[PDB]
């Protein structure tokens, strides 16, 4: 049971990194600015900032609060 | 073979931070410079060239 | 050979010139700067790639840009 | 309007006792390069290979592996003894191709004559997308 | 000598941490002080923190020697015939000091997997050991017998040897504490020496390689107009990442962590197998781990098993007692180490890039200061990696060490 | 003190053959006969690599099949009854 | 069986010694 | 615990994510480089110029990414094995004990755990865990191995590499047989995928070893 | 003032020096009598001496430290793998040898003196030279493996 | 032109630059020297076929050791108590010990135990001799053919 968790597991890392490779690679090569003007796939390269600042702003409050309890019960 | 009262005793140097080099005593453009104040403090030579001051300090 | 590129955001202060390790770039007469000069690449079968000319360009953005390509024994630097 | 200098075979070279940054089979196989110049005096200098020589007064001459080395050369000579030098590409078959400065002018001096290599007369954000050229041999730049 | 101070400074750490490390192996083998023999934690302590301390002073010394290289350096005002000889076949130096490192490396850590797979494979008799395949140290046991033998020969004025190590057979006991005795030299110090050769023999190959190839080389001819501390130049041919002399200190610096601690952690485990212990009435030794440095050191399982794992269990079980200081600082080093992986495998872009979107929010916030935030540069991102690394690994060793041997 | 020559590029570019031997042959013409005689089959280039893989595949091949216990622990098999595994298994 | 014997050895030192020759063959190849 | 341990996943899949959507939507360019477009997905640098751009290009940032979600995993499958296990042998308290501190974490499942695998052989002997035991050193050994690719870069080995050709050709006997391909340090990119590879099977293969071991020594 | 060490020939810009462990005359008659460096000599011949030497040199690693250095079948499977490793280098000469050399051309061997004399090139670095070489090696190193198998474990001599 | 055959610019690479990025960029139909979309859909059509052929392969493989050196028809009647083979050990460096300690099971000689769980997949859906085995490798090998 835990050979065959593990397995899948690590698995389906790999996969879920192997997609946003190949859409970061769809984006160097494939997109066309002219042809999706101002649909749902370039509004999202509008407000990249907001995004990524987010998702900073979310790991940084979570790391730090878990790392704080973990540190105070040790 | 001493010199008398070669540099005055004062605080006027401790204000302004980077006085031992031109480039930092200019001031804080970006955050490199804090880091190029502290990286640069004990190198005498690149402060000048005179070897009697770095024999000195 | 590398590929070396000028474009027309040139000021002609020869900057790049003078930073080529190598013998690559060089400075041509030109219209459309206060200086009348603009840089080229005759000879880039010579260029290895260091990037010291995108180093010293003033412009914002590079008015020579640098786009490494195809590997030779002379883009490679080697003495063997 | 102008003539490259021919390179004398019989230019002595300077006085150097010998290292192991010197030439090897790509030598024999491939290109060298050799660099001339005048010096007034006799008086020494880094070799680029490591250790130092002297320089005889009069014309030297001196056999080098890369351009880059040649080119240093050169610029040491010129901003410290304010000595004008050429630098040829000598092939194993035997053929001399004069390189430096090329026109009798240096490089950072604006000559008339010269012609514009790899110029684009556009900014350099207006290249076209990727997708542009795709499935063709040409690239986003040099279009 | 009389006019620049780097070459003085090199001169001078190069000296001082040799004298560090001969001060380091002589006080422990000749107590020079009471009751500092039974004293272990004191005597371990001491011989850890002078060893560091030479290796730092040592690596200073070159550091030192290729700034000197890089600034001072004037053939037309200060030539010297020595130095400029050695500049002219710098080549042949480091390929035969390549060679030796390579072979020392072949020859001595491949000894150690051919035991570790013939004692998997079931066969202890095909391994080299005290009991199939002997190594024995000839040279140094004759070392010991002419020593132990000095007095009344070649030493007439002396009663005694000058140490208890070389193997007279007399035995110091101190408050039924085992002080010094003879200590016997087998098959498994044969191959910790040649470790220990083969460990100093690369740092010194790193670190003579950088202050040789200082000023120039076939790759870049004008090294020396960048300096003695640039990152790089550029990625042309093919790739030009840590050329500098200050790269080569930075990458010793890693090495010399290595020796160290691969010889504290022989001394440790020689010292706690064949050495200390404690005396009877009737005179018999009982060693703190029962003397198995003979046969369980030959193999990389061993170490891993009967040092690492099992003189762990003082640190990890000192919580709710007085050592439990050594168990938070443990964990704390362990923090400090696997932390400075983030600077060493990143690069620079990657973070200037993500710092322009923290920017974007603070701009919107009216919280944009002035001094705009700028990444680290390539050279201080190096530095505090390394930093970091070695205080991690020395704060660990530091914990471990101190928490296994104050408690037994 | 003139180290560069057009008309001659070997003493140039240093293409010497420093340990190089011009002398005869020092060995017998009678076993020098023998040698060429009785290794002459074995000059063809393509020819050998065919022969030393065929050879190499069924000497390898050949001894192994035939190998005794006395030999490979593994061609004898296991000698003791096997023990039986946690929670009483196989 | 004695099948192990043969296809043990046979793949694992005479097959990578052929692909071997092989391809360094190959990779070298010029025209 | 588990309320800890599932913070944690949290908190390294929220990172991972960053990292990947940062790679994804900054790969046509930036303000630091605007141009991204044109050098294509892969390229190592654009010079040491306007402060440094090292790990600049979109690979780059899966490069990064690997390690973050090779954490999180790890943490994922710690927290299921030591559960688990802990149910299994019928003394779940001790994981409701020991889970709330790093302490109690490294104690009761690391180094508790571990006695029956590095006892496969030993100066007595050995029996069927000896593969395992083996196989735990080679992916430590693996794992190690990896750091000198990532740490160390290639203008240190293109100077070491060019003086080695010179010996090869200044030896007697040997200089008769010479090279067809001119030998050079790896290339930039190719390092880091390099180091990536034996860090991930170093990793992947000790796990194993160890979970495989410590499970069937005790469960058959 | 005497000097020892000389530039290579005289010429100081090629990158090698004169030391007397390479110029020294005893060093420099020991080097161009090995087999390796009779340029005016059969291929052939050179091969069979190399094959031999180094035949015969490779039985005793195999027969001391193998894992059959204990039992009565030490010798039988020291000089079997002593032919194996022989039959790999063998292997090994002919694949360098065909991606080397192509057939038709000159040798690339050097035509000149140290003293500038002309001289014709070796033959060695033809294709044709190399697999007489080749065969001459393998030939010699069987034949140096058998001798050295007899001598050892056919007749009783008082070795060791 | 040489290795690589799709890449001109790297065919002239004078150093073992050649090989290593000759090996790595195989598979990048995209970037290869007159490429077309309809050569790239064509090509991606027959690696997937290739592809397909492989797994087919690697299961008729694992189904075949099974059946020819496992123990699944005693693993049957006594599921609880029996330890699954997954193939057997031919290693000529193994010691007397080594093959004493690797013999396990029902088996005579050294072993594997296997621990992917199809023993318990085969068991549950029908599969009871060690002919059904053989049938099923067979089927599979004739699937990849
Ligand atoms: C259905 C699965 C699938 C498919 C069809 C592809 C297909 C492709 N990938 Mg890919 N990839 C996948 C899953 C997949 N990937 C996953 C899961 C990951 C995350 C680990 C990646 C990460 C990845 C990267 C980082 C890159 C690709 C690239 C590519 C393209 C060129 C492949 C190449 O040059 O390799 C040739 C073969 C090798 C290099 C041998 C692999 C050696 C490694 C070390 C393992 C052994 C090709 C279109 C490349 C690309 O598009 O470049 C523009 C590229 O740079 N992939
Ligand atoms: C154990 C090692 C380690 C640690 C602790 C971290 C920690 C972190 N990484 Mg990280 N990383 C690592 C290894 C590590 N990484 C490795 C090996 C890689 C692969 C190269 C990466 C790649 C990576 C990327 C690509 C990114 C991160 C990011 C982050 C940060 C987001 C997580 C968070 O919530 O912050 C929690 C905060 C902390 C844990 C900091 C603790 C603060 C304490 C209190 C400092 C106290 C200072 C001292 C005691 C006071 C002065 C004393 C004096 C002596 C100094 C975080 C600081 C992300 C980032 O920076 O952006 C958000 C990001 O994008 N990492
Ligand atoms: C007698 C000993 C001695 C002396 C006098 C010097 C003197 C010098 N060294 Mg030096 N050095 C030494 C030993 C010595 N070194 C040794 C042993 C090493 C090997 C490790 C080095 C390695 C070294 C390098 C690599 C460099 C120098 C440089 C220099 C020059 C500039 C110093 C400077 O700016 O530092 C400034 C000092 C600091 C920034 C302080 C560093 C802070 C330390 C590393 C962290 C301590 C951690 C601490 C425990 C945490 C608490 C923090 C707190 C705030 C909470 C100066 C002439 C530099 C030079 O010449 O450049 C041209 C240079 O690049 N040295
Ligand atoms: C080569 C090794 C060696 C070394 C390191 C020493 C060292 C020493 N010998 Mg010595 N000795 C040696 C060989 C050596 N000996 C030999 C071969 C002989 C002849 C058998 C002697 C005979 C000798 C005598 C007779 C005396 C010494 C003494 C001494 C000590 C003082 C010497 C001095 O001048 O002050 C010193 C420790 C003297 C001593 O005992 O000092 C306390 C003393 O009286 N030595
Ligand atoms: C008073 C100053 C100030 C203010 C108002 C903010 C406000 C903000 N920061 Mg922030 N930040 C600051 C200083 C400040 N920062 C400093 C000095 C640093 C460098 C250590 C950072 C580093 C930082 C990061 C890395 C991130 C933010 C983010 C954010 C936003 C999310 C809210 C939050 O709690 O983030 C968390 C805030 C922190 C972790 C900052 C730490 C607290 C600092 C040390 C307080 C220092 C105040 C300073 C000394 C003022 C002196 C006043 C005195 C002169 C009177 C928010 C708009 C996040 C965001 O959304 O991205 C845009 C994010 O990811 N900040
Ligand atoms: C995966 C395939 C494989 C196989 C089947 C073997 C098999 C063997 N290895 Mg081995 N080995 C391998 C991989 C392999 N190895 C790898 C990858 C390594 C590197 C880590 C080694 C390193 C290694 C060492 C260091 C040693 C072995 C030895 C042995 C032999 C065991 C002792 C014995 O029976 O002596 C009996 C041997 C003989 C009677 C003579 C040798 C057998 C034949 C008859 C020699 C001639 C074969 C053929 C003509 C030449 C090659 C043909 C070519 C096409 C391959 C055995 C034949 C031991 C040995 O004795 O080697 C000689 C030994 O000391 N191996
Ligand atoms: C991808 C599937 C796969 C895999 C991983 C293996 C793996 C293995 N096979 Mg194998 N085998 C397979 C398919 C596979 N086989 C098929 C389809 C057949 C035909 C029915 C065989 C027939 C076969 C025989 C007859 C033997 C092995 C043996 C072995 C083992 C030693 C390697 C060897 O000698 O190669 C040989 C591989 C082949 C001949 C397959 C060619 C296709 C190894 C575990 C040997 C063994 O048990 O060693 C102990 C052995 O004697 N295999
Ligand atoms: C555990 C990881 C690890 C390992 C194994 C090595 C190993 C090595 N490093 Mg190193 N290094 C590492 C991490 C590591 N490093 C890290 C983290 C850094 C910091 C960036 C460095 C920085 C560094 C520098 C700066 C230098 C080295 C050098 C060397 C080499 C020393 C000379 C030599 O050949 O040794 C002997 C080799 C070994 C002991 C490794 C082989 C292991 C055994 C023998 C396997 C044998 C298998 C056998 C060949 C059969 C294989 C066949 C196959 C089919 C299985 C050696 C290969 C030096 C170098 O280039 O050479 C002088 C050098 O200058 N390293
Ligand atoms: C450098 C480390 C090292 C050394 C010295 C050895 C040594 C040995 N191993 Mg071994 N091994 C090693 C690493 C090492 N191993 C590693 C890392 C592994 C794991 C991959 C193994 C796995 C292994 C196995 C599985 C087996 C051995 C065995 C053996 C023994 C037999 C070897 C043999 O047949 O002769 C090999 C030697 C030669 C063919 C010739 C060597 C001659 C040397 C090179 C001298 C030449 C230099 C000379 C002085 C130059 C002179 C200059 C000139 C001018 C004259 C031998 C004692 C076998 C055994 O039974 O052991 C008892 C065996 O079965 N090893
Ligand atoms: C009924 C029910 C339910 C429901 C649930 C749900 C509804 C869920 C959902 C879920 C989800 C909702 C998920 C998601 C996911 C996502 C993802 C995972 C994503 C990804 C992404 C990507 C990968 C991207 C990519 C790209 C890019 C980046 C760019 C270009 C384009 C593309 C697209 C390629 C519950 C359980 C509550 C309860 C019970 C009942
Ligand atoms: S990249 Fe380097 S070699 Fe090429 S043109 Fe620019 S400075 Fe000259």
């Amino acid at each position: 049971q835990a050979a065959l968790y593990t397995h899948h597991q690590y698995i389906a890392g790999f996969i879920m990194t192997g997609a946003f490779a190949h859409g970061a690679i769809f984006f160097i090569r494939d997109y066309n600015p002219e042809q999706n003007e101002d649909n749902v796939l370039a509004r999202m390269l509008d407000h990249k900032e907001a995004i990524i600042s987010h998702l900073s702003w979310a790991s940084l409050f979570l790391g730090f609060h878990t790392l704080g309890l973990y540190v105070h019960n040790d | 073979l001493v010199d008398r009262d070669p540099i005055k005793t004062s605080f006027e140097e401790w204000a302004k931070p980077g006085h031992f080099s031109r480039t930092i005593a200019k001031g804080p453009d970006t955050t490199t410079w804090i880091w190029n104040l502290h990286a640069d403090a004990h190198d005498f030579d690149s402060h000048t060239s005179d070897l009697e001051e770095i024999s000195r300090k | 050979s590398h590929s070396v590129k000028i474009y027309d955001t040139c000021i002609g202060c020869t900057q790049c010139v003078r930073a080529c390790p190598t013998d690559v770039l060089e400075m041509i007469p030109w219209d459309g700067c206060k200086a009348k000069q603009i840089a080229s690449a005759p000879r880039t079968e010579d260029c290895v790639g260091c990037k010291r000319c995108e180093s010293a360009c003033p412009t914002d953005f590079l008015s020579v840009r640098v786009y490494l390509w195809h590997e030779t024994t002379r883009s490679m630097g080697l003495a063997y | 309007g102008f003539t490259p200098p021919q390179l004398d075979p019989n230019t002595p070279s300077p006085i150097f006792a010998g290292s192991t940054g010197g030439l090897l089979r790509k030598a024999q196989v491939e290109e060298f390069y050799v660099i001339t110049w005048n010096s007034p005096k006799e008086q020494i200098f880094e070799m680029p290979t490591g250790g130092a020589a002297i320089m005889r007064e009069g014309p030297n001459l001196l056999k080098l592996a890369r351009k880059e080395q040649c080119l240093a050369l050169g610029t040491r000579l010129r901003s410290k003894y304010k000595i004008t030098y050429q630098f040829y590409r000598v092939f194993p078959n035997g053929e001399v191709q004069y390189l430096h400065p090329k026109d009798g002018v240096y490089p950072e001096k604006a000559n008339p004559g010269r012609e514009g290599v790899g110029l684009n007369m556009r900014s350099i954000g207006k290249n076209v997308s990727p997708i542009e050229v795709k499935f063709t041999g040409k690239q986003s730049y040099d279009l | 000598l009389t006019t620049s101070w780097h070459a003085q400074l090199s001169l001078n750490l190069a000296m001082l941490g040799s004298l560090t490390i001969i001060v380091a192996h002589h006080m422990y083998s000749m107590p020079p002080y009471p009751y500092l023999a039974t004293d272990y934690a004191t005597q371990l302590s001491l011989f850890t923190h002078h060893m560091w301390i030479g290796g730092f002073l040592i690596v200073g010394a070159a550091a030192h020697a290729a700034i000197f290289m890089v600034r001072d350096y004037d053939p037309t005002n200060r030539y010297n015939d020595l130095l400029d000889r050695v500049l002219r076949h710098r080549d042949a130096i480091i390929s035969h000091l390549n060679w030796v490192c390579i072979f020392l490396g072949f020859h001595s850590f491949g000894l150690y997997i051919h035991n570790d797979t013939m004692s998997a494979l079931g066969r202890p008799q095909d391994m080299f050991s005290d009991t199939a395949i002997q190594l024995q140290p000839v040279f140094a046991q004759w070392i010991q017998n002419t020593h132990a033998l000095a007095p009344g020969v070649t030493a007439p004025g002396e009663t005694a040897s000058t140490s208890l190590t070389w193997g007279g057979g007399e035995l110091v006991a101190v408050g039924g504490k085992v002080a010094l005795l003879p200590i016997p030299l087998g098959t498994a110090d044969f191959l910790v020496h040649h470790i220990h050769a083969f460990t100093i023999h690369v740092t010194v190959l790193i670190l003579l390689k950088g202050v040789l190839f200082a000023r120039s080389s076939r790759l870049i001819p004008d090294k020396a107009n960048l300096g003695f501390r640039f990152p790089c130049d550029g990625p042309g041919r093919g790739g030009t990442c840590q050329v500098s002399a200050w790269d080569h200190v930075f990458l010793g610096l890693f090495w010399m962590y290595n020796a160290i601690s691969v010889v504290i952690f022989h001394f440790s485990w020689k010292m706690q197998s064949d050495v200390w212990g404690s005396i009877s009435d009737q005179g018999v030794v009982t060693h703190i781990t029962g003397g198995n440095f003979a046969q369980s050191s030959i193999t990389i399982n061993g170490w891993l098993r009967d040092f690492l794992w099992a003189q762990a269990s003082q640190v990890i079980q000192s919580y709710g007692s007085s050592l439990s200081a050594y168990g938070l600082f443990f964990l704390g080093a362990h923090f400090v180490w696997a932390f400075s992986l983030m600077f060493l495998f990143s690069g620079r872009g990657y973070w200037q890039e993500l710092i322009e979107s923290i920017v974007w929010a603070h701009n919107k916030l009216k919280v944009a200061p002035a001094t705009q935030p700028r990444a680290l540069s390539i050279i201080q991102g190096r530095a505090v990696g390394v930093t970091h690394y070695l205080l991690g690994g020395i704060a660990t060793t530091w914990a471990f060490f101190l928490a296994r041997i104050i408690a037994v | 003190s003139v180290y560069f020559d057009l008309e001659d590029l070997g003493n140039t570019t240093g293409q010497w053959d420093v340990y190089g031997s011009d002398a005869p042959s020092p060995y017998n013409p009678l076993q020098s006969k023998f040698f060429e005689t009785f290794a002459a089959p074995f000059t063809k280039r393509g020819l050998l690599l065919k022969f030393l893989i065929l050879g190499g595949g069924s000497l390898l091949t050949y001894v192994s099949a035939n190998s005794t216990g006395d030999v490979l622990p593994i061609k004898r098999g296991p000698q003791e009854p096997p023990k039986l595994g946690p929670r009483g298994k196989l | 069986n004695n099948l192990p014997s043969i296809f043990v050895p046979l793949v694992g030192l005479v097959f990578p010694a052929i692909a071997m020759a092989s391809l360094f063959l190959h990779i070298q190849k010029n025209k | 615990g588990d309320f800890l341990v599932h913070h944690a996943i949290a908190l390294g899949l929220h990172t991972t994510t960053l990292i990947l959507v940062k790679g994804a939507l900054d790969a046509r360019g930036s303000k630091l480089m605007p141009d991204k477009k044109d050098f294509g997905y892969s390229f190592p640098c654009d010079g040491p110029g306007r402060g440094g751009t090292c790990d600049i290009s979109a690979w780059d940032a899966f490069y990064l990414a690997v390690f973050w979600m090779l954490n999180t995993i790890g943490w994922v499958t710690f927290y299921w094995h030591w559960k688990h296990i802990t149910l299994w042998q019928g003394n779940v308290s001790q994981f409701n004990e020991s889970s709330t501190y790093l302490m109690g974490w490294l104690r009761d499942y690391l180094w508790l755990n571990s006695s029956q695998l590095i006892n496969g052989y030993n100066p007595f002997g050995m029996n069927s865990l000896s593969v395992w035991a083996w196989m735990f050193l080679f992916g430590h050994l693996v794992w190690a191995t990896g750091f000198m690719f990532l740490i160390s870069w290639r203008g240190y080995w293109q100077e070491l590499i060019e003086t080695l050709a010179w010996a090869h050709e200044r030896t007697p006997l040997a200089n008769l047989i010479r090279w067809k391909d001119k030998p050079v340090a790896l290339s930039i990119v190719q390092a880091r995928l390099v180091g990536l590879a034996h860090f991930s099977v170093g990793y992947i293969f000790t796990y194993a070893a160890f979970l495989i071991a410590s499970t069937s020594g005790k469960f058959g | 003032t005497f000097q020892v060490v000389q530039p290579i020939n005289g010429d100081p810009f090629i990158g090698s020096l004169e030391t007397p462990v390479t110029s020294s005359p005893l060093i420099a008659w020991y080097l161009s009598n090995l087999p390796g460096y009779r340029t005016a000599v059969n291929p052939l011949l050179r091969g069979v001496e190399v094959g031999l030497a180094h035949g015969f040199f490779l039985v005793g690693p195999f027969v001391k430290a193998g894992p059959l250095r204990n039992t009565a079948y030490a010798g039988s499977a020291g000089s079997l793998a002593a032919a194996g490793l022989v039959v790999i280098l063998s292997m090994c000469l002919t694949i360098y040898g065909i991606s080397s050399f192509k057939e038709g051309e000159p040798s690339i061997a050097p035509s000149l003196t140290l003293t500038g004399r002309k001289k014709q090139p070796d033959q060695l670095q033809t294709a044709d030279g190399w697999a007489k070489f080749t065969g001459g090696f393998f030939f010699g190193g069987i034949s140096g493996v058998t001798w050295a198998y007899f001598l050892l474990y056919v007749l009783d001599l008082p070795y060791f | 032109l040489r290795f690589p055959r799709f890449s001109q610019g790297l065919a002239q690479d004078p150093t073992t630059r050649r090989i290593w990025f000759g090996i790595a960029t195989a598979h990048d139909f995209e970037s290869h020297d007159d490429i077309t979309e309809e050569r790239l859909y064509q090509n991606i059509f027959a690696s997937h076929f290739g592809q397909l052929a492989i797994i087919f392969l690697w299961t008729s493989g694992n189904l075949f050791h099974v059946a020819w050196q496992g123990n699944f028809e005693t693993w049957v009647q006594d599921p609880l108590h029996v330890r699954p083979i997954a193939h057997a050990i031919w290693d000529p460096h193994f010691g007397q010990p080594a093959v004493e300690a690797f013999t396990r099971g029902g088996a005579l000689g050294p072993v594997n135990i296997a621990y992917s769980g199809v023993y318990q997949w085969w068991y549950t859906i029908g599969l009871r001799t060690n002919e059904d085995l053989y049938t099923g490798a067979l089927f599979l090998l004739f699937l990849s053919a």
